[PDB]
């Protein structure tokens, strides 16, 4: 487990001015303080820190990784490799886990939505509609943290099952604000909290497709 | 170097719009 | 079609010559710390404004 | 006074011709419209989404070509997958820079 913290300063004249004008500064500073902790937690989950030896989601050693052919090569888009790769990734989880676990969630970059919108060569429905019809139960969603997974611009896709027994994030102590410690005609309010990161418990329920 | 300006100041003909804009910072 | 495709507002009175609107934002950070710490990051805020005729 | 087309802090996209000399490309229009719709949402990060489109009154003819082997047209499919957006044409977009340069506003 780990621990975080930050702080903020304010004076007395600023407090009196904020009271008399209807635009407090303390609330804005506290909002910034809380936002900073939330963003640091997100950074720990999705990127990890090297000196502290924290491993990101994409750098876990014992998970399934599949290299892929570009869904968008230079500029041409390939609707038919995406479906094949998704079906193969769905089958892999069931085959490896031997029927105990099945995929329930998919996360794609917000350009693969454009990719999966081309109409099927026949009829009018898109590839997404046919995929949902033949793969009922799976929910598809897109996040913007999957477009720069390594730092050199290579998009990735995650297929996994969501269950608190396979993966977990924990916050043993929430955001707290210690009482202000006054100085000469001004104060200092410290803040702190704790976080753990992401731990994968049965690292065979996640499949990563790299290079999309 | 005397004063020649008009009767009405620049703040008697001026309107501050009610809304203000705040930027959004999604957590993730 | 200038009036049809763009919104029309009625805030300004006939005698006004100018108007103004303001915006705000925020700045801050955080770090992983240990106990017995005196170095802690700080936050702040800032605004701006613009005019018209 | 700054016009709509000459304002500095707006997003501008250079496009390949929808009608080169005399040949019509009905597949570049859909790609460019989708890209322009995506840029607003990505930059404003979900607060703002495109709701209206204004095209020249001849690209209206362009977007009427029927699908190669279907009953629907490109406009119908675009509207079906992009519900909520209204497309309209105005004659003021047939000359933007004063030397015959058409444009589209999203």
């Amino acid at each position: 487990v780990f621990r975080l913290g930050n702080a903020y300063l304010i004076s007395i004249d600023e407090i009196k001015a904020g009271q008399a004008t209807g635009r407090p500064l303390s609330t804005r500073k506290a909002s910034a303080c809380q936002l900073a902790h939330d963003q640091l937690v997100n950074r720990l989950v999705f990127k990890g820190s090297a000196p502290h030896k924290i491993v990101s989601v994409f750098n876990h050693p014992n998970i399934t990784k599949i290299t892929s052919g570009k869904w968008i090569d230079v500029s041409t888009m390939k609707p038919e490799t995406a479906e094949a790769e998704l079906t193969q990734a769905i089958e892999t989880i069931e085959t490896i886990t031997r029927g105990q676990h099945r995929a329930t969630n998919i996360l794609i970059p917000p350009s693969m939505r454009k990719v999966l919108a081309i109409r099927m060569p026949e009829t009018t429905m898109s590839y997404l509609d046919y995929f949902k019809s033949q793969n009922s139960g799976i929910e598809i969603d897109s996040i913007a943290e999957l477009e720069d997974i390594d730092g050199a611009g290579t998009k990735g896709v995650l297929v996994y099952e969501k269950n608190p027994m396979n993966m977990s994030i924990e916050i043993p102590e929430a955001f707290n604000m210690l009482p202000a410690q006054p100085k000469d005609l001004h104060f200092k309010v410290p803040c702190t909290s704790k976080c753990t990161g992401l731990t994968i418990y049965r690292p065979m329920t996640i499949v990563l497709i790299t290079g999309v | 170097a005397a004063a020649t300006m008009g009767i009405w100041t620049a703040q008697e003909l001026h309107r501050i719009k009610s809304q203000s804009y705040e930027e959004d910072y999604p957590v993730g | 079609s200038a009036l049809r495709v763009f919104p029309v507002t009625t805030e300004l009175s006939p005698t006004d010559k100018t108007f103004e609107y303001m915006t705000f934002d925020k700045v801050g950070t955080a770090q992983i710390i240990a106990d017995y710490t005196d170095d802690l990051p700080l936050v702040d805020a800032l605004g701006t404004s613009e005019f018209g005729k």
